[PDB]
């Protein structure tokens, strides 16, 4: 999405980038392994 | 943040003229 193809993306390749850090995954877990039925927990308020 | 900036802005751009 730069050989040739349209503008933006670059964006896309930085974000990876900075994921393949690992220190900011660490904090990047504090958000999904007690969270793969927690996005589950979302819909609680969103019903009540 | 920076990237739903473009996801809006690509399907929408801003319309906007006061607040």
């Amino acid at each position: 999405m730069g050989l040739f193809v349209h503008e933006f993306f670059y964006s896309l390749l930085l974000f990876d980038l900075v994921y393949r850090e690992e220190t900011l995954l660490n904090v990047i877990k504090s958000v999904t392994r007690n969270g793969r039925p927690i996005i589950l927990t979302a819909a609680l308020a969103l019903i009540l | 943040v920076y990237l739903f900036s473009i996801v809006g802005y690509l399907f929408f751009k801003d319309d906007f003229i006061l607040e």
